[PDB]
């Protein structure tokens, strides 16, 4: 038929952009360590990537943990169990909203300067031109901006999750008058290290890996021309997007169930 | 190109085995399968666990309302180390804590007397099974 | 003092930018109906902005629903209240999940999308092209792609409900065996017509116009070289998801406070 | 004509979710009027339901307060299929449960013996009724 | 350029003067204020309903515990619809279903005979004021 | 400039317009220091509140249970504003809603009669302290 | 050198917000052990405190089930600081509130009295060691 020899073309033109993206990753993170060339590349790309995403995070986590708030206390306040808002709130930003709204907001501002940002050096013949001087540019442009999201996304969870639960403190205690001694003890032996910090730590690395590694391929990977670049940014939003939540049940299913 | 069709077949091999691993580990031990029948088992579905004590040792692997006599079949797996049990043993369901589960409390109540009583080994039912308990004739014996 | 009279420079600048934005969406809306002329360019752009939206759509209600339902069912099993998950699932995507997270990732793949075609139909010089033919590309671009903007994600929003409600019953019935007449039945006499459904619609409109609003201006006003299309892609993400969870937070206190 | 195509589709979608959402996710009739003069209707509100013997036969309808003696003034919306009432009957408030709503448990005065007794039809009241419940005083009435 | 500042002075007092109008229908009626004092009020917040036999007529605007006997000092805002309540009038504090909030039950004491006792107005006080009840002190008495 | 100026002072006004409309809004204070001892405290925990018919007066921050008798011994921060309590008082552990979260009533046992009693200044020791209860020996206390 | 003052912010306002969740939000020391054996253990757990009073000593780690009599072994990291426990003690599991956690409770048997009545360390075990409870032989006792 004509149909199946058409879906097996895409079949194969797919295993080898999984193998490009392979090639992409292994060739820029392995040999010849370069300590003191990367420490100040790390440090301009530690800008770019988390410095200019504070904005973004730090007023999206106010707002989230006072609706978070807000709609805790109308459910809580029927049984009154309206002094248990802390433990709600802090448990809920812990678990499937610290890791996972953070590293929406990433993949949409972070992840899509940096797919911009290499492909507009391949139109302009930037990674051509570091090729000639014998500099290889899958150790110099990539990799520092690897390190840099993997750094960055963790750092920018736990200012997610502290203004979060500052915000829901104050929908809480400020507004509607819960005494704040029950509402802050309530949460301080409900939240444990090992089952809701560390496991929070581990949804926001393995969301690092996985926005950084699409958003640096779909750059590299991307036709340099004013409408290629622009199809493969709004590309890795959809990709990002998809694998942070699709990961996200897996990583529930196994942590909590 | 002859090395970007090898490295994405090993690529995402690397991934559905790491998913596999990951759905197995979140959904063992030679276990030995037993039977008994209540008059209600209300609350008790598959799944639920079986306690010495509180100790969790078995499971409840299907209910099976029995044809003929119209009275629930339960199927218990036991772990293989405990393999002391008498056949005087008692089965009780209770409701692990106030709000909880439900639960199999297998009471351990061994005589060993004089005469030689057996060990539940795989297939053998036990006659005791009190029932699971209803608070709406209770409340209706004790107001009349 | 210098620091002074700088701030109040860019307090001026950000007034003039709020008129262009006025008079860039009145002087697309009003004046000579042209329903004939605009009906196929309408049913163009509902396929650009809608039905290209339908994928990370589809996708993410579903494993947003599972993971409600499993997040969902571990409290509830608790207090033996179990057979309530469906009224549970129903109502936090009828409130605060359906509308927000929909319009974020409609911020994100439509609106990334309409900043970064308007930039580059002004870096190509089409849209002086067409006042010189004497044709208003205020009536003839921007306003059939806004309202085909407001059209689509009321109606992206309903689709993320539904594979939402059944991703939830996928794991509360099919999964842990909760009783399906009793989760289906406790679902029906929670969710009022008003309260929930209607609220929903509201919301939902409500983003449809800021997000839309703000992604063809951000185009429209874009500096007209590839790297400045690219900076107002990313200046619509940052906007729009700061302005759908703030307006989610009013919206919140005032239907169900 | 493949863009209209796929509009089609996606209109047909939004419309096949939004009869999901509203038919098994949410599920105008002529009715009349009736009143009733409460001791005590705490908890009671607007559209809650009325019900003879379990069955839903009409809500609640703007409570409001009577003036002069400062008892609550219960009138309701009993619908049209229901035509036989007798006007001995009773009214009661029940709380559904232990957690759930509130509502009104409309009891049948299934008598009409002799007198020709009326049909509660628009605009009539209801005598007997009777009060909710409160929690301190069933404890006051325990152990005083 | 003379007409993008008046139209963005004009858009963004618009959108505050929307800002505005919403946050405040979200957070009237001339009212009056009585004082009452209690030995125990315990759950009684700020903004918590006074109710005529469940219908929601009054507020609490502040507690504040009185110096030099130490009893706290309930303020309410009664509506200025309901001008006839005699001072013979009680008040209780109930709990509003099994686990509710907790609210003030306005018991009209209705006496109005040939006594010629008069009805209230800004700055009365109520002498009835039961208490609060505490849940400690019954299973300490009735079951000792 | 010169209207540059007169608009970076004109938001900055504003800006810090709404710094002191919020933080004004939505409400250090002097404290002093007494001691108790109890049998049983259970579910107490710091920064519990201390209460005079359910008006918070102070905190509690310590508890800490002291070696060579084995009783807790709580420490509070009663605020300098309530400076006349006598030592007559009492303190009981009032239990507050579920899962434990217990507080403390203190009771102004107020009498001020012959002998001169002493009012409680930054240092002594209340001496009453009656308990908390426990909820399972009130179970035995009802069938032994 | 404006880049690398922004990053040094960047990683301090990371660090003030790791403090504030693991101090605010969140909140190795020699221990020494004990040995109980219950009848009934039931919600117990790892990890789940010991308390004399209601004050914290220690947890509890090996709760695993005993061979030979099928009866539940319990024992305990009790800690360096209270080294003067008399093992004439007594051991209860009671359940912090009404839904609340499960915990031991410790009661100290203060006598000490004639025959040197030894201290609890390492390895000793406790023989009062009281049980749980399981709310169906609670009305069992009631109304049989
Ligand atoms: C004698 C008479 C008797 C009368 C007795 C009558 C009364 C008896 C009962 C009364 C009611 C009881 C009130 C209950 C109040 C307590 C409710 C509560 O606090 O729930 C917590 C919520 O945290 C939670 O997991 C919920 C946390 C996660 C919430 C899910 C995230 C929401 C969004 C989804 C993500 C979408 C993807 C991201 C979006 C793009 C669970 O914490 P928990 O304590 O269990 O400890 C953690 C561990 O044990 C796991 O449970
Ligand atoms: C592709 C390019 C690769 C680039 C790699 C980038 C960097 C990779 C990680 C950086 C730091 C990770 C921070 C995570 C901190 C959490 C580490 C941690 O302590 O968690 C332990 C488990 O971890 C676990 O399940 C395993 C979970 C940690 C894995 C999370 C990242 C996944 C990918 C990691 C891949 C590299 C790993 C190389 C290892 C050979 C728990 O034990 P713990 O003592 O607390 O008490 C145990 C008690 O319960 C009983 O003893
Ligand atoms: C320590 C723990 C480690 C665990 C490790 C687990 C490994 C997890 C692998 C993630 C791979 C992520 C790679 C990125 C794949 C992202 C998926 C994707 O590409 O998107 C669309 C396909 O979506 C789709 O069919 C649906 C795609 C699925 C999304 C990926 C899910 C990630 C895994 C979740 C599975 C849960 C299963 C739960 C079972 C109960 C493409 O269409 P489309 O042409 O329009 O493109 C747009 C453009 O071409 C428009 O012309
Ligand atoms: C005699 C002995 C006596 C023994 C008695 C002992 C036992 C007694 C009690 C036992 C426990 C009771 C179990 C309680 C089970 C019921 C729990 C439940 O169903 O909660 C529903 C959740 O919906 C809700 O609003 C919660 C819905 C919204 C959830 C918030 C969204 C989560 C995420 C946040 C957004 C972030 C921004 C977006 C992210 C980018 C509230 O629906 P509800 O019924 O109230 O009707 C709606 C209307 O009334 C408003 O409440
Ligand atoms: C800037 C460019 C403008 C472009 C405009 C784009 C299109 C604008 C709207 C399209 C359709 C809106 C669909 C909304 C459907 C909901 C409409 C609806 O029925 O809701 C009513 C209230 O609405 C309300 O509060 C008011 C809420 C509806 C407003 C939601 C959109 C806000 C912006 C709208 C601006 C234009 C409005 C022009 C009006 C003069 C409730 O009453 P209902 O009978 O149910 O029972 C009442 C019972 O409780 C007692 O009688
Ligand atoms: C029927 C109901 C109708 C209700 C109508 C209500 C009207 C609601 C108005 C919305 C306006 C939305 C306009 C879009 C404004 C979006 C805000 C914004 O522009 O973002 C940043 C400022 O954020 C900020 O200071 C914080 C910005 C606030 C975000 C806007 C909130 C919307 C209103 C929520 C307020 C809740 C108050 C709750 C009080 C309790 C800009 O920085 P930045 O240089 O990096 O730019 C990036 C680039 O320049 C990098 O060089
Ligand atoms: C720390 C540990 C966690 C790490 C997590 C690791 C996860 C991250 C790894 C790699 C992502 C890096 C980027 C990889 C490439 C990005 C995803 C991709 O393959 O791209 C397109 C998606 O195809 C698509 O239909 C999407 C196709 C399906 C996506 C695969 C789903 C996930 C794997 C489930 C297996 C399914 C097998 C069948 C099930 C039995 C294919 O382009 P296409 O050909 O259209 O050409 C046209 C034009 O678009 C580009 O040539
Ligand atoms: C509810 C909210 C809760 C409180 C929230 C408080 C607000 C948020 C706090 C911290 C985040 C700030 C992050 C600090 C970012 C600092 C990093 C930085 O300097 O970025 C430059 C500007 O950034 C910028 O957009 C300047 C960032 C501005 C920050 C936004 C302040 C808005 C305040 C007025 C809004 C009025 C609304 C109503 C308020 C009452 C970008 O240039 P770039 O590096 O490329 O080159 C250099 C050369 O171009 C800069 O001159
Ligand atoms: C259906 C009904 C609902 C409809 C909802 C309507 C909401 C949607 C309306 C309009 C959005 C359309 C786009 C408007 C413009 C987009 C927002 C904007 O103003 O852009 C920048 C933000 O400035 C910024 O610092 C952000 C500045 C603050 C943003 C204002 C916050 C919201 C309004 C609170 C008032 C605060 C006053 C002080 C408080 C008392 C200013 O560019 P800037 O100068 O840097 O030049 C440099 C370069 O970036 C472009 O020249
Ligand atoms: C848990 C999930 C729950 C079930 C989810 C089911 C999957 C989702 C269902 C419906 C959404 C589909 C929307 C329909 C979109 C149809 C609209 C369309 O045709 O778009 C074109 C292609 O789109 C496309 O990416 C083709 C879309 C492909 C849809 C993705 C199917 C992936 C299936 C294999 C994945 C293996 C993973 C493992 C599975 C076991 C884009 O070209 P454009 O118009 O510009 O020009 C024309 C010319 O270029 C097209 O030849
Ligand atoms: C994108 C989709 C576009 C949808 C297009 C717009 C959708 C519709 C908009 C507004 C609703 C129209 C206003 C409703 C008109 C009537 C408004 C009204 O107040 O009349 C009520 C009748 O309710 C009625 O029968 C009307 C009720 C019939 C149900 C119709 C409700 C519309 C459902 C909304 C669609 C959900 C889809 C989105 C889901 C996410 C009487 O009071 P109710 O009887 O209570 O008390 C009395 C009782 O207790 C016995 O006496
Ligand atoms: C981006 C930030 C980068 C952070 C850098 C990485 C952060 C750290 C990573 C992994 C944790 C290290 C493993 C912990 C080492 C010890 C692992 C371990 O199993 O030992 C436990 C001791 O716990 C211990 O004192 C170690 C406990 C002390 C607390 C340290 C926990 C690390 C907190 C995580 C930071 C949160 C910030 C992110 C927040 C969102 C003993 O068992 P536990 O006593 O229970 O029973 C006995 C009891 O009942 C009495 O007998």
């Amino acid at each position: 038929l004509n149909a199946l020899a058409s879906l097996g073309h895409k079949g194969i033109k797919t295993l080898r952009t999984f193998g490009r993206a392979g090639l992409m990753l292994f060739n820029a993170l392995v040999g010849k360590p370069e300590f003191r060339k990367h420490a100040p590349l790390l440090v301009r790309q530690l800008y770019n990537v988390g410095v200019l995403s504070m904005l973004i995070i730090v007023v999206s986590g106010v707002f989230i943990g006072m609706v978070l708030g807000l709609q805790g206390y109308l459910v809580l306040t029927t049984y009154s169990a309206e002094t248990s808002l802390g433990m709600l709130v802090a448990l809920s930003l812990l678990r499937e909203l610290g890791p996972v709204v953070a590293a929406l907001l990433f993949a949409g501002r972070a992840g899509s300067a940096l797919t911009a940002e290499i492909g507009l050096m391949r139109a302009t013949e930037q990674l051509s031109s570091m090729e000639m001087m014998a500099v290889d540019p899958l150790r110099r442009v990539i990799s520092p901006r690897f390190w840099a999201g993997v750094i960055s996304l963790p750092l920018l969870t736990v200012i997610f999750v502290a203004v979060g639960i500052w915000g829901g403190s104050l929908v809480g205690v400020s507004w509607k008058g819960i005494d704040s001694g029950f509402f802050w003890s309530a949460m301080q032996n409900a939240v444990d290290w090992r089952m809701d910090l560390v496991n929070c730590l581990i949804k926001s690395v393995v969301f690092a890996i996985t926005v950084t590694w699409i958003s640096l391929f779909n750059g590299y990977d991307a036709i340099p021309t004013s409408a290629g670049i622009s199809r493969a940014t709004t590309r890795t939003v959809v990709h990002s997007s998809l694998a942070v939540l699709g990961l996200d049940f897996v990583l529930t299913a196994l942590m909590f169930g | 190109k002859k090395n970007e069709i090898w490295v994405g077949i090993f690529l995402l091999a690397a991934l559905l085995a790491a998913l596999f691993v990951c759905l197995k580990a979140a959904n063992t031990e030679p276990t030995y399968t037993l039977y008994a029948t209540f008059d209600n088992i209300g609350g008790l579905k598959a799944r639920s666990p079986v306690s010495i004590g509180g100790v969790v040792v078995g499971r409840v692997a299907d209910i099976t309302l029995d044809p003929k006599t119209y009275l629930p079949r339960v199927t218990l797996e036991i772990e293989q180390r405990y393999n002391h049990i008498p056949d005087t043993s008692s089965l009780s369901i209770r409701t692990s804590g106030l709000l909880g589960e439900q639960y199999l409390a297998l009471n351990v109540g061994f005589e060993d007397p004089e005469l030689g009583t057996a060990i539940l080994k795989d297939g053998d039912t036990i006659q005791d099974t009190k029932s699971a308990m209803v608070l709406e004739d209770l409340i209706g014996q004790f107001l009349y």
